[PDB]
């Protein structure tokens, strides 16, 4: 019964990598584990139709 | 094997019903040559201990060992313990202080008990805490020894929960307390779950401060691990009614059924062991006087008439029998609960008041709150199998489901509510700042009356 | 009238030593009527009988001291555990005076045991004294034995619980085997060079072969070991300029025996004082009544506070462990001992001798060196991150935009699909 | 985001059956008129526009 | 006014029933309205509850 993490923190967490350049999502359970740096990009959400 | 199983006992626990213990047992014999060596001792010094493993192990190479103890001494499984490290022998501990729990084994050592740790102890009251939605709590730790693990082991657990529990800073002792330095720590107390890890002598000062200060109130909680809950006859007068144990004493299932599990895990491993290796039977022959093939690593795979009855890397039970008692108003620790595989049990899933705890506690805050399912109003709804905790605008509740119409009996399922009147009484109990008692009603709809019977 | 003091000695003129200090011990405390006898008792190779024949003799003598003070042993699982044991069923204190395992320092399975030398785990507080020397806060932890292990980590955290910071890399596994080298090169690849050792010799002897062999005792290497870390093969295998520990006066047995019998005679005379005497009974036949004042004398015990010794301030903590403790902190020089420290409890000073590291200058080595090749792992993005296979070997086709801006790609590495 | 959200989870619980592995898998999806809508950062759907 | 509710000592306090309605009081402001040989045990009982 234990917590663990996978994907691009299950690989960054165990030091096998060393800085995710990516577009994370900034959220408040995130910020409690590492820390985070400025936002490059500012945008919201959208629905996807045809 | 050569089996050989003594008892140190005070009741009258006779001896022929071990002999009668081999016969009908494994009737299915890969061993071709199985015998049990009976034995009843009345001292409890370990002089006697040495005595008769130098006769048994000397008696034609006996491999295996089974005591069960009836005292309160924890340091006779030490000291089987070491005997199992010298003499590489693998040795069960059974009952008493041949089951009290230790804390780290040896390589050298093949003991092993028939019980339950502190840690899984920990785990289950935790389990309870986190059925209940009891996540604001404390934690007071005394200078008894093996606390710094206990919470290390919290911390750990916290920070692998979907709880994120509402803990208060640890009140730590030094010595025997002073009431100055230790009443500041004891007076930032504000919460209702306080948890307790000390000897029985400490609890009984702990609690005695603790209604000198005036917290055993019907709010505040007190929950204690088995180790200072000892003897079932002596309860001090200073406990309070309710007070919440887990301790593996289980009195449905007696030694006897023990030692026949134990014997039954023994001739597993050796049936087992037989199957890979052939030289087997190899032991010392006598203590005067100046191995590859173990069992300590081997037995981790076993199960006996579909008991999981597997063994950890520590030396204990993976799966134990954990029982929840409780403290009645007639001062007896009441039977409740009992615990499955992983899962935990609850046979009293209403949880009882107890709201007087002494004579002199007027207390009336209380409120009973029933409602009726509607969609629109009472969203009623299971619990989450994710994290088998209610979300936080969910509230939990019980239902009375019968089994079938054959029986009267049910089981009163606990789900998660949310909705239009769930959201009123939240704020109410915002705004008047009580406590409430939520279920639902079994009968039927709203309301008619039969003959002066609604 | 009499206290009775149970010991485990061999050679005959520290007995005569012991005894000396028994008759001593009665100089200064007036002409009351105590009267203070020792039992000493002998070798035997075994370890069963041995603790048969010790514990029945403390049984029929009915002492209320247990020491053992058998350092050169040959046998290297150094256990007067049985002995301590058979004194736990009665609640009487053995005080253990050679061996510093952390097994010990439960009490719960050591419920009568007290000793005047610490585990090596407060050694750490003195590397953490390091680190209020020196300003150091990644560390890499190596431990072998397990016993202690959780222990280690346990002080470790206790340590960092104040600077709020952590431990980078962490290791424990079964001491015995020889391909812990991939660790090593993975803690290599790491910012930091500060190791940390917690082992036997053999372990230690084998991480110096596999820092030999790999060269990683170079230039900025943080080496910082212990007493057991410095005997042996281990010593042999050793580089020069390596910081290691002494314990000042840790096998000189014949001043610890006098500081022992002076801390067990003012413990008996204050005990002396007070009211609720007991005595051990005959528990070898037909006693199996417990000596009700073992948490008691326990209790006398706690509080017991010293001012004489060539030690110096010996005193016992919650552990009963020791306080204030004279260490020091010794140089390998061209494969010679040198001093470059001294210790009082709380606080470290370099001696006259200079500091000279295996690297370069004699000041300290920052070993703290960022990783200038940053491992930069990202997910397929499909506007952002744009991945194409190869043309004919490891290339990439410069293909050049509309906008004149040549696409400066690069070799990344990546599995195909899915794991199914 | 959306489990956080103590009001959406009915969206929570509908759309756990349907999943995808990645993006371009949902475009794919609802390029074969399969999907009806997806949830997406803004300037990439922008560029696919 | 956010008024809390009035907690009425009633002897010499054992600091056992008083101490409950003392770990009440979540204001800021405190009132207290007693004798000068009283007030010394106030204080003192609340520089003790922190
Ligand atoms: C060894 O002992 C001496 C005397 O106890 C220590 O000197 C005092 O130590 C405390 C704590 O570090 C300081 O606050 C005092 O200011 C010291 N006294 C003096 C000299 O003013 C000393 O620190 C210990 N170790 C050494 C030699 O540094
Ligand atoms: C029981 O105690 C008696 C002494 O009263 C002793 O002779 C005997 O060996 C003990 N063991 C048994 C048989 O229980
Ligand atoms: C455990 O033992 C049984 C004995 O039949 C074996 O079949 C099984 O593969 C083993 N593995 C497990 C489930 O631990
Ligand atoms: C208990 O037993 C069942 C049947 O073997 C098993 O599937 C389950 O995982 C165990 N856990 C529970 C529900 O206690
Ligand atoms: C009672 O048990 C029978 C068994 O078939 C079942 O069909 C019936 O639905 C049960 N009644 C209820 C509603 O509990
Ligand atoms: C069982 O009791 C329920 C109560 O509502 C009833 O609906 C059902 O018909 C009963 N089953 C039978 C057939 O006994
Ligand atoms: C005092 O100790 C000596 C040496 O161990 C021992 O021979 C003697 O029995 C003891 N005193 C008594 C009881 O005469
Ligand atoms: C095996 O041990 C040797 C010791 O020199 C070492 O060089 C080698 O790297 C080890 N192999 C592995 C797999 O680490
Ligand atoms: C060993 O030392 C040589 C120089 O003599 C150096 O080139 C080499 O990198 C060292 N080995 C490693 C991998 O550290
Ligand atoms: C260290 O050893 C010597 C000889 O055993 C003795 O004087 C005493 O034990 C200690 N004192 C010193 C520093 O000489
Ligand atoms: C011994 O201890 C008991 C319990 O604390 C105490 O009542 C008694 O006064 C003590 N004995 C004497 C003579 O002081
Ligand atoms: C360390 O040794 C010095 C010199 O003997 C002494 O003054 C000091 O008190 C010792 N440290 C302690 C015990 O604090
Ligand atoms: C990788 O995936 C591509 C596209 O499906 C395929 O052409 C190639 O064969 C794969 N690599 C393998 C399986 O060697």
């Amino acid at each position: 019964n234990k917590k663990e993490w996978n994907g691009m923190m299950g690989e960054l967490l165990s030091g096998q990598a060393d800085m995710i350049v990516a577009p994370l999502t900034i959220n408040n359970e995130r910020a409690q584990y590492i820390e985070f740096s400025k936002p490059f990009k500012y945008q919201g959400l959208t629905i996807l139709v045809k | 094997l050569n089996i050989a199983v003594l008892l140190g006992h005070s009741h009258d626990v006779t001896e022929r019903e071990l002999r009668n213990l081999w016969g009908p047992e494994q009737a299915t014999g890969l061993p071709l040559d199985v015998n049990v060596v009976a034995l009843l001792m009345n001292r409890t010094d370990p002089k006697s201990l040495i005595t008769h493993v130098c006769d048994l192990m000397s008696g034609a190479r006996i491999h295996g060992l089974v005591f069960g103890d009836d005292t309160d001494q924890e340091a006779v499984a030490q000291m089987l313990d070491f005997i199992s490290s010298q003499t590489f022998i693998p040795i069960l501990g059974i009952h008493g202080g041949a089951s009290m729990i230790m804390a780290d084994k040896d390589p050298t050592s093949t003991f092993f008990q028939f019980g339950a740790s502190i840690q899984q102890q920990a785990t289950v009251m935790l389990k309870i805490m986190q059925d209940y939605d009891w996540h604001v709590f404390s934690l007071v730790t005394t200078i008894f020894p093996g606390y710094r693990d206990f919470i290390s082991f919290i911390k750990t657990t916290v920070d692998n929960s979907f709880v994120g529990w509402d803990m208060q800073n640890v009140i730590t002792l030094d010595t025997s307390f002073e009431d100055a330095k230790t009443q500041v720590q004891l007076k930032k107390i504000h919460s209702s779950v306080i948890l307790l890890y000390c000897s029985k002598d400490e609890a009984v000062l702990i609690l005695s401060e603790a209604r000198s200060l005036g917290l055993t109130g019907y709010d505040f909680f007190w929950i204690v691990p088995s180790l200072v809950s000892g003897n079932t006859e002596l309860i001090p007068k200073e406990f309070p009614s309710g007070l919440i144990s887990v301790s593996y004493d289980d009195w449905d299932y007696s030694l006897e059924a023990r030692v026949r599990d134990g014997l039954g895990i023994l001739t597993t491993a050796a049936s087992s062991m037989l199957e890979k290796f052939s030289y087997i039977p190899e032991a010392k022959a006598s203590c005067y006087g100046q191995p590859l093939h173990t069992l300590h690593q081997f037995m981790v795979n076993v199960t006996w008439d579909g008991k999981d009855l597997s063994f950890t890397e520590e030396g204990y039970q993976v799966h134990p029998r954990l029982v929840v008692i409780v403290l009645n108003k007639d001062r007896e620790w009441e039977k409740v609960g009992k615990w499955e595989n992983q899962t935990l049990s609850l046979r009293h899933a209403v949880w009882p008041r107890y709201k007087s705890f002494s004579d002199c506690e007027p207390d009336d805050n209380h409120l009973s709150i029933v409602t009726l399912e509607e969609a629109p109003f009472v969203i009623v709804e299971d619990i989450d199998p994710l994290t088998e905790t209610c979300v936080r605008n969910t509230v939990p509740c019980r239902k009375f489901v019968k089994i079938n119409n054959s029986t009267n009996e049910g089981m009163n399922v606990k789900k998660c509510c949310k909705g239009f009147c769930i959201d009123i009484l939240k704020k109410l109990s915002r705004t008047v700042k009580f406590t409430y008692d939520l279920y639902l009603v079994t009968n039927g709809k709203h309301g008619k009356k039969v003959n002066n019977v609604w | 009238k009499i206290v009775n003091i149970g010991a485990v000695l061999s050679t005959r003129k520290h007995e005569q030593m012991f005894r000396e200090a028994v008759n001593q011990a009665n100089k200064r405390h007036g002409s009351w009527k105590i009267q203070l006898n020792a039992t000493s008792v002998t070798h035997k190779p075994n370890a069963i009988q041995m603790a048969l024949s010790v514990c029945e003799d403390l049984i029929s003598s009915q002492v209320y001291a247990i020491l053992v003070s058998h350092p050169p042993t040959p046998n290297d699982h150094f256990t007067p555990t049985p002995v301590s044991y058979t004194a736990g069923f009665y609640r009487i204190p053995v005080l253990g005076l050679t061996t510093r395992m952390s097994i010990y320092s439960d009490k719960s399975i050591h419920l009568s045991f007290l000793r005047t030398v610490p585990p090596y785990s407060h050694q750490s507080s003195v590397w953490f004294e390091m680190m209020r020397v020196y300003n150091w806060n990644h560390i890499i932890l190596l431990v072998s034995d397990d016993h202690e292990g959780r222990a280690a980590q346990k002080r470790l955290e206790t340590l960092l619980e104040e600077r709020e910071s952590k431990a980078e890399k962490v290791l424990q596994f079964d001491p015995g085997t020889k391909n812990v080298t991939a660790l090593l090169m993975e803690a290599r690849e790491l910012e930091a060079r500060v190791i940390i050792l917690s082992a036997s010799e053999d372990d230690a002897a084998t991480v110096y072969r596999a820092a030999a062999m790999l060269n990683m005792t170079g230039s900025g290497y943080v080496w910082l070991v212990g007493e057991r870390e410095i005997s042996g093969n281990a010593l042999r295998y050793a580089p020069d300029g390596i910081i290691g520990l002494q314990l000042i006066n840790g096998k000189n047995e014949s001043a610890h025996i006098s500081d022992a019998v002076g801390v067990v005679a003012q413990a008996v005379h204050e005990l002396l004082e007070k009211e609720n005497i007991t005595d051990p009974p005959r528990g070898c036949v037909g006693n199996t009544n417990i000596w009700k004042t073992g948490p008691l004398f326990k209790r006398v015990l706690m509080s017991s506070k010293y001012a004489d010794g060539v030690t110096g301030r010996v005193e016992f903590n919650e552990d009963g462990d020791r306080k204030f403790a004279n260490y020091s902190i010794m140089n390998l020089q061209n494969r010679k001992l040198v001093q470059v420290g001294i210790y009082n409890g709380t606080h470290v000073i370099p001696n006259d001798r200079k500091i000279i590291w295996p690297g370069g200058e004699t000041e300290k080595p920052r070993g703290y060196q960022m990783s200038t090749r940053l491992k930069i792992v990202t997910i397929h993005q499909e506007p952002f991150v744009y991945v194409k296979p190869t043309m004919s070997d490891g290339t990439c086709k410069e293909e050049f935009t509309v906008n004149g801006d040549p696409v400066k790609k690069v070799i990344c590495t990546g599995p195909n699909d899915t794991s199914p | 985001y959306f489990r956080r959200q103590v009001e959406l989870s009915t969206m929570y619980r509908h759309m756990e059956k349907h999943n995808y592995e990645s993006a371009a898998e949902a475009i794919q999806a609802v390029r074969d008129n399969k999907l009806h809508a997806f949830i997406w950062d803004s300037a990439v759907l922008e560029f696919e526009a």
